[PDB]
């Protein structure tokens, strides 16, 4: 029986747009989008 | 930017801090200097 998996926290920032500022900024433009994201990680981690 | 307890209550956006970790950014660590190695030629193109 499987009991856990794989902890992840992916972030958005690097992931998206690696160093790069201007990018950062634009996706600023997308609001709370991605801490939904974060979020949904670290409550993955916290159930497992 | 001051403290980890500041930046902590910031990304909660609540005074209060309950006890318990709270994952709050990322640290990556800025260059100091950088090397630019093109190849080793120097002559000059025709566009005159």
């Amino acid at each position: 029986l499987p009991v856990s998996m794989t902890k992840t926290s992916v972030d958005c920032t690097m992931y998206i747009c690696g160093d790069s500022t201007e990018c950062s900024n634009l996706l600023l433009q997308y609001g709370s989008f991605c801490t939904q994201l974060k979020r949904a990680l670290t409550g993955i981690a916290v159930e497992q | 930017a001051l403290d980890p307890l500041s930046e902590t209550k910031c990304t909660l956006k609540s005074f209060t801090v309950e006890k318990g970790i709270y994952q709050t950014s990322n640290f990556r660590v800025q260059p100091t200097e950088s090397i630019v190695r093109f190849p080793n030629v120097t002559n000059l193109c025709p566009f005159h």
